[PDB]
């Protein structure tokens, strides 16, 4: 455990992590790069610069009592029992870098009322100053920064992700805090576990492979420490898993946890603090030497380590830290402005309790913690040190002791030939700014974006969602062939006779397809009609080319039943329903009333009953509403038949009596006995009627055989009475 | 303001005597249970180690018992009285909350200083790498857990919820359960509710509602501290919620009144868990024997009399007042353990004094700066009896061994034993009392067949989905189709056979075929036997003796043949059913046709020829049938309407006959020829008078039948039933054209001959 003590009139202390944690065996292992020399050497460099500064305490000179706290809070806490042995002197500490070994030190240091201010612990909890009364930090809360990863998620589309903590006092607070604010941003959490503090590589891949349990999550964030995060790319890389990172601050833009690890950390966005190099401290660093600095004990390991060699061979006056390439951490500019808080503090209150006197007077030779306290807190307004060209930063403290929620974006690159740097992507000043276009994964031409959801979407018109009650996870359920999906909640229905297609909010399709003349079945009678008119007409010709009242009423008579039957087979209308009733049942009885002349003035009589029959069909039709109408089928496969009414009715039975009655007439002829021709007709009249009555009672369904058939039994109807009755006729003036 | 004892070794101590306390004020409301019990505890021991001379002979124990004052930060400003003097106190009693004893811990661990607790249970804590100077006499959380999530299994209810507060213990406790929760797999939680340790007004009237919004989790995992339980109970009788939950008290509530005082009509049935311990008799006469003259050694003895007694020196105080019977007394669960940790520190203190100072009486010069490591080793290392009989034992780490029993309040007012934990449940649900039986699960089960069991988010809620009447529940978990010949058991689970519709007599349309078929076989019985009877010359000249038999026979074997189309469905009755229509419809157009050939041929021997040429015909019928005998002899076909099944299941039987529609057309088409020749010879012969007549009456019914054959038989398709329709038309049809045939022919001659 070595120390650095350097001579003053008051010295600060420091808890700088210049050892990373070892094994069981060792407290720590071995010296890191950044996190520990760099900021020691920051410190070192500003308190350099006050003692020469004649502005900021002249008079009086700023020692140093920096200890290594060797990355963990036991050691950490013997380090703060020898900072408060002069106590049990300290006037103040610039240290803390972990949040747990920050929370430690304060707890000894509010006893023996020692300030503490802080430069890189950003955990939530330390801002309660109940437990906490006499600790500071230049650095913002967790909230902000979970603040800002919620609202990066939430521009990805990031709703089912997975969350990875280290446990302590940060990653822990961290985890809660992330988790409350993306509940309020409807984001889903896949698994949670935690990272132990000592625990080894198998459990680490254990951690990982409970990471691909669920494949939904593709997203997981990180609130673990950098040998944590490093330890995790290491497993995530051996298992061949390939993961996309949003990392906190932990991680930030540190090199030493994507090392080795290259391959697997593609793509992962980490945000860090913002913060700008200082131009005075890398010319500062890169001047140092083992030799000429012996004020650091660490700086031996530091130059062993870092340039491979040892001190006993005599092989390291060789390297030289200018010639290799230098990169500033990113919490230096905190570290400074820790100490130049410090130190202002100190003038100040050095300004208002000695004002005689430049050095330090005989009043401030026991220094009060609570009004060293009461002095920092408020009385710290001044321009930041070493600000770069001409940037607006100043060091403030808040009620709480905190900083101002700033925080820098990156990404990980791969930059062409292997650099794998870190790229600025975007920052979050209360507000976030990304800047998708320096994403190399975010672009247009990269294809779709990673996305880490855990309920697939789907078209709403073809399948309907199901609400489960929850924040998300739900599922998709279509909605039946008969069911718009006008709502995404619930599907709804166009009613019946329309389809919901198209749109499928508002549909109105509604087919209407009819029998058609071209049926299969009907393509017989169409035929036979036609040929029926054909025949009527050779008859109709030869007549005026010659009873001449009986012969003509015939021919007449035998046309219009061929021709309403092209009108049943075209459509169905509101005037062809009304004519289709009408017409079927006057022409039948009037070719069997001009029969009945023919067996006994005469004429306008029959033409009279005639008058009367159509009086009674008016009546049964006005009773039928021969209007037409499209009849809809009883459930949804079909479509309308365009039907004008029932044909059970006694429209049809009507014009059948009085049909049968006038063919019973015709029978009266019979009994008299072309007295044998026309009882023919009669006799085959009746069976071929009585016929039909099969044919409509075993089709109930099937409606187009029934028009078909129905067709089919009046055009046969007038070629028997047309070759029965003038048939013989035409053959003793054509023939014979 | 603290207890100082002086003594040979001093021994320190924390204990809870006074509550938390509101907004900025330390220290809250006095502790008469958890605080002024737990403290005398140690006290009567010390004053019971000091007089026993097997325990440290002719050495006294000193004292410095300090107020925690139950918070975490004020505890440690009072600890630094037993390291100030440092940079003397050889150990100290550990205190009860596990947040308090771990800054403690990290603090004289710092100093070398064991330490003892008697109430902390926290699986944090047993970490020897952090806590290495740290001993407890109670068992660990990890172990409670286990227990807990055991208790829930056995109570038939695995849908519950967690509440916890700030700190160590309650964050740690709840993760523990939740933990060995997921390696149950059975038991999930609903949700998690933490309660701040510095609520703002109306906070415990929110987390009720927050249990309150899932109505199916009644049961409840609280693992607050004392003061915490106090109000969440208080809250619950707010929201008039008595009874709807059922609270799993931890180990902070195993048989305290403080959180029930007061609060007995709510949390009735509560069941609660704590270690297994035993009532101290010697402490219960020990306290109950103290007034404010004996005990003065104790400074917040004077602050408890007003609390106990409800006075002051309200009501005015009387210096004579007893504890055991002007006030309800009853000692804290903890006091035991309270004594075990004395002891064992005592213990080991005697057992480090006989090998340090084996010939000195009292304390050797080689032992008087006591350090803290040689001293540890001898806590972990003490095998002792305490009171009560209970075996003390210290592992690697400084626990001890997990021993648990189960209460359960009650009303009759106490808490009463339900059962007991040492590794394994030991419940005893006949004594447990609560609403019989109370259920707290997610997704009640449904079992119909029918219901399909579905999976949601959480595995405890078992989603229940119905399955149609198309497929069979194989299992619970997914339901799968059943046979196209099977259709589903009234119960969805497992399949039925399907039922048949076969042709019988009793039919609405069957009957008719029958009927006429008897008719038709008698009129064609009784013509036949007729001729054979009195066969008259001029009559058989016109028949021709071999042409009428044949057409009579031909014709009475279409009456034959309806009675087999109607007959049982058999294999070789259904493909014997095409020869019976073929043969009939081939005898009767073919010979009719030669009589009409013959006829025509002598109007613009002869019968024998006329019956070659028929006997001809019937041979390329026949020829033609045995093609159509081998192409396809199909036994029959079961599927009519099965083929295409219904959406509901009330009926699908169907019975069909082995039949084919192009051998059906083919069929008739062959008679259909025969009958269009006549057709043709009709038209031309209509222009002898006994023959033209008759015949041209026969093709006359012939076609007529016929044509409405097609639009019947063609337009019953997709119908409600075709089989069972088309079989009946197909009977009348060829019975009818027999009947008008040989009726037309056979009337005229039994006439003419009446009259002869
Ligand atoms: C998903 O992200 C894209 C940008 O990549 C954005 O345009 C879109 O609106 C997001 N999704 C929703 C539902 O807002
Ligand atoms: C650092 O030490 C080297 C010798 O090791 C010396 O040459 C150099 O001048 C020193 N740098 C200084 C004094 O700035
Ligand atoms: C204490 O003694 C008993 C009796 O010999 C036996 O359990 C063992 O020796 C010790 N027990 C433990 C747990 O060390
Ligand atoms: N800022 C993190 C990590 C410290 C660091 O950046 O080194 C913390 O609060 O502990
Ligand atoms: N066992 C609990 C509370 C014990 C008690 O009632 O004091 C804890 O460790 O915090």
């Amino acid at each position: 455990k070595k120390v650095l003590t350097l001579e003053g009139d008051l010295v600060l202390g420091g808890l700088f992590p210049v050892h990373q944690k070892g094994g069981p065996a060792e407290d720590c292992g071995p010296v890191n790069e950044h996190r520990g020399i760099q900021r020691l050497e920051a410190m070192l460099f500003a308190l350099d610069r006050i003692n020469r500064d004649p502005h900021l305490l002249p008079g009086v000179r700023l020692g140093a009592h920096i200890l290594d706290s060797c990355s963990k809070d036991t050691h950490a806490l013997e380090q703060a029992l020898d900072f408060v042995r002069a106590s049990l002197a300290i006037t103040g500490v610039i240290g803390g870098s972990y949040s747990d070994v920050s929370i430690q030190v304060a707890n000894l240091l509010r006893l023996f009322q020692i300030p503490q201010i802080s430069y890189a612990s950003t955990s939530a909890k330390l801002s309660d100053k109940s437990r906490y009364d006499y600790f500071a930090r230049t650095v913002p809360p967790d909230f902000f920064q979970a603040k800002a990863m919620a609202e990066i998620l939430r521009f990805f589309n990031w709703t089912y992700v997975s969350t990875v903590a280290s446990e302590g006092d940060y990653g822990e607070t961290g985890i809660e805090a992330f988790e409350l604010e993306a509940r309020a941003r409807n984001i889903c959490v896949a698994t949670s576990e935690k990272v132990g503090r000592a625990m080894s590589r198998a459990a680490f891949e254990g951690v990982v492979r409970a990471l691909l349990q669920k494949p939904s999550a593709r997203v997981a964030v990180l609130f673990t420490r950098s040998e944590d995060a490093r330890e995790l790319l290491a497993a995530s890389q051996r298992l061949n898993a390939s993961f996309t990172w949003v990392a906190s601050d932990g991680w930030g833009a540190l090199e030493s946890v994507v090392a080795g690890s290259e391959g697997a950390a593609e793509g992962a966005i980490t945000i860090e603090l913002a913060s700008y190099p200082i131009s005075d401290f890398a010319s500062y660093f890169q001047s140092l030497d083992p030799w000429n600095n012996s004020r650091n004990p660490w700086f031996r390991e530091f130059w062993e380590q870092r340039f491979r060699c040892s001190f006993r061979q005599r092989d390291c006056a060789a390297h030289s830290l200018r010639a290799v390439p230098f990169e500033q951490e990113s919490k230096i500019m905190f570290v400074v402005n820790a100490v130049y808080a410090m130190a202002h503090a100190l003038h100040n209150m050095h300004r208002a309790l000695c004002p005689n006197t430049t050095r330090l007077c005989d009043a401030m030779r026991p220094v009060n913690g609570r009004r060293l306290y009461k002095d920092f807190v408020l009385n710290v307004k001044f321009d930041a040190p070493f600000r770069p060209a001409d940037t607006h930063n100043e060091v403030r403290f808040d009620r709480f002791g905190d900083g101002i929620g700033r925080y820098n974006i990156f990404t990980y690159l791969r930059a062409g030939s292997g650099r794998y740097r870190y790229q600025k992507v975007g920052y979050w000043a209360e507000g976030l700014t990304l800047d998708t276009s320096l994403i190399p994964w975010a672009s247009p031409s990269a294809g779709p974006l990673p996305a880490s959801r855990c309920s697939e979407p789907c078209l709403q018109n073809e399948v309907k969602s199901v609400q489960p009650g929850e924040v998300c996870c739900w599922l998709c359920i279509p909605c039946q062939p008969y069911e718009y999906r006008l709502d995404e909640f619930t599907c709804a229905d166009c009613g019946l006779g329309y389809w919901p297609n198209a749109s499928l909010t508002g549909c109105f399709e509604l087919p209407q397809e009819y029998i058609r003349w071209g049926d299969a079945w009907a393509v017989g009678p169409v035929t036979i009609a036609c040929l029926g008119a054909l025949a009527t007409l050779f008859v109709l010709g030869v007549f005026v080319r010659h009873g001449r009242e009986l012969c003509y009423i015939l021919l007449g008579g035998v046309f219009l039943c061929y021709c309403m039957t092209f009108i049943f087979i075209a459509k169905p209308s509101t005037a062809v329903c009304t004519l289709r009733r009408l017409g079927l049942g006057t022409a039948f009885s009037v070719c069997y009333s001009a029969l009945l002349t023919k067996t006994n003035s005469q004429v306008a009589i029959c033409l009279a009953l005639i008058s009367g029959q159509l009086l009674i069909v008016v009546a049964w039709l006005v009773v039928e509403a021969p209007g037409t109408g499209k009849e809809t089928a009883p459930e949804r496969r079909e479509v309308v038949t365009l039907r004008c009414n029932h044909r059970d009715a006694s429209m049809l039975g009507s014009l059948a009596y009085n049909v049968l009655l006038i063919a019973l007439c015709t029978l009266y002829a019979f009994k008299t006995r072309e007295a044998k021709f026309i009882g023919f007709t009669m006799y085959t009249t009746c069976i071929i009627w009585l016929a039909f009555l099969p044919i409509f009672y075993v089709t109930s369904s099937d409606y187009r055989v029934q028009t078909t058939t129905m067709c089919v039994s009046v055009s046969l109807s007038g070629s028997v009475v047309l070759g029965c009755l003038f048939a013989p006729k035409l053959h003793i003036i054509l023939f014979q | 303001n603290s207890i100082r004892i002086d003594g040979d070794i001093t021994l320190g101590g924390l204990f809870p005597v006074h509550g938390r306390g509101s907004e900025g004020k330390p220290c809250g409301e006095l502790k008469k249970e958890k605080g002024i019990h737990r403290l005398e505890a140690m006290l009567f021991a010390l004053d019971r180690i000091n007089n026993d001379p097997d325990l440290l002979p002719n050495i006294t124990l000193g004292a410095r018992i300090l107020d925690t004052c139950s918070r975490d930060t004020h505890a440690l400003e009072q600890s630094l009285t037993f390291v100030q003097a440092l940079i003397r106190v050889v150990g100290v009693i550990g205190a009860s909350g596990s947040s308090v004893s771990i800054m403690v811990a990290n603090i004289l661990r710092l100093f070398k200083i064991p330490q003892i607790s008697y109430a902390s249970t926290a699986p944090d804590l047993s970490d020897n790498s952090r806590y290495d100077f740290f001993s407890r006499v109670v068992p660990s959380d990890t172990y409670q857990a286990q227990a807990m999530v055991d208790i829930v299994r056995a109570l038939k209810w695995n849908y519950v919820s967690t509440v916890a507060s700030e700190g160590s213990y309650g964050e740690s406790g709840v993760e523990a359960f939740i933990q060995k929760s997921r390696e149950d797999g059975g038991v999930c939680i609903a949700q998690s509710v933490k309660i701040p340790r510095e609520p703002k007004a109306g906070e415990f009237d929110k987390i009720i509602r927050r249990l309150l919004e899932t109505s199916n989790a009644r049961a409840v995992i609280i693992f607050a501290n004392e003061d915490d339980i106090r109000r969440v109970l208080e809250a619950a009788r707010r929201a008039n919620q008595t009874g709807h939950f059922f609270w799993m008290g931890s180990d902070s509530w195993g048989s305290k009144i403080a959180p029930v005082l007061h609060l007995e009509e709510v949390a009735e049935g509560a069941v609660t868990i704590l270690p297994k311990r035993m009532s101290v008799r010697g402490f219960d006469r020990y306290f109950s024997s103290r007034t404010l003259d004996n005990n003065r050694r104790n400074i917040w003895f004077a602050e408890f009399w007003e609390d106990n007694f409800h006075c002051k020196l309200v009501k005015k105080c009387t210096n004579r007042e007893r504890i055991g019977q002007d006030s309800a007394y009853e000692q804290e669960g903890k006091v035991q353990f309270v004594i075990d940790a004395v002891y064992a520190m005592g213990h080991a203190l005697h057992a480090m004094h006989r090998d340090l100072c084996p010939g000195r009486v009292g304390l050797c010069p080689r032992m008087d700066p006591v350090d803290g490591t040689q001293l540890l080793k001898y806590i972990r290392n003490v095998n002792f009896s305490g009171i009560a009989g209970n075996p003390v034992t210290f592992n690697e780490n400084g626990d001890a061994p997990g021993r648990y029993d189960i209460y359960q309040y009650q009303l009759r007012a106490e808490y009463k034993v339900i059962g007991s934990w040492t590794d394994h449940l030991h419940l005893r649900i006949e004594r447990m009392h609560w609403q019989q039986l109370p259920r707290s699960i997610c997704s009640l089960p449904c079992q119909p067949g029918e219901r399909k069991k579905t999976v949601k988010g959480m595995p405890c809620c078992w989603h229940c989905e119905p399955c149609t009447g198309y497929q069979y529940q194989v299992d619970r978990y997914t339901c799968k189709t059943c046979p196209y010949d099977m259709r589903p058991t009234e119960n969805r689970t497992g399949c039925r056979p399907i039922p048949i519709i076969k042709l019988e007599w009793g039919s609405p349309w069957a009957v008719l075929p029958l009927f006429l078929a008897v008719v038709g076989i008698a009129a064609t019985l009784f013509v036949v036997i007729t001729f054979v009877r009195y066969n008259d010359t001029p009559i058989v000249k016109a028949s021709g003796r071999e042409l009428s038999y044949v057409l009579l026979a031909g014709i009475f074997l279409c009456y034959a043949t309806t009675f087999l189309m109607i007959a049982e469905p058999d294999l070789g009755t259904c493909s014997l059913r095409r020869i019976f229509l073929g043969l009939g419809m081939s005898i009767s157009y073919a010979a009719l046709l030669t009589k009409t050939n013959r006829i025509y041929r002598i109007f613009e021997i002869s019968p024998a020829s006329q019956l070659a040429i028929t006997f001809s015909l019937i041979s390329l019928q026949l020829l033609g049938i045995c093609v159509w005998f081998v192409v396809d002899p199909s036994h029959s076909v079961v599927d009519f309407q099965d083929q295409r099944t219904l959406d509901p299941r009330f009926a699908r039987g169907v019975l069909k006959c082995d039949i084919s529609d192009l051998s059906l057309i083919c069929l008739l088409g062959y008679s259909m020829l025969l009958m269009v020749t006549c057709t043709v010879y009709a038209i031309k012969t209509r222009g002898t008078f006994n023959e033209a007549k008759p015949i041209g009456f026969t093709m006359y019914t012939t076609c007529i039948v016929w044509l409405a054959f097609i639009p019947i038989f063609f337009g019953t398709s997709q119908s409600a039933d075709k089989l069972y329709i088309q079989t009946t038309t197909l009977t009348v049809s060829v019975s009818l054209s027999a009947s008008v045939s040989l009726g037309m022919l056979y009337m005229p001659k039994v006439y003419i001959i009446l009259f002869h």
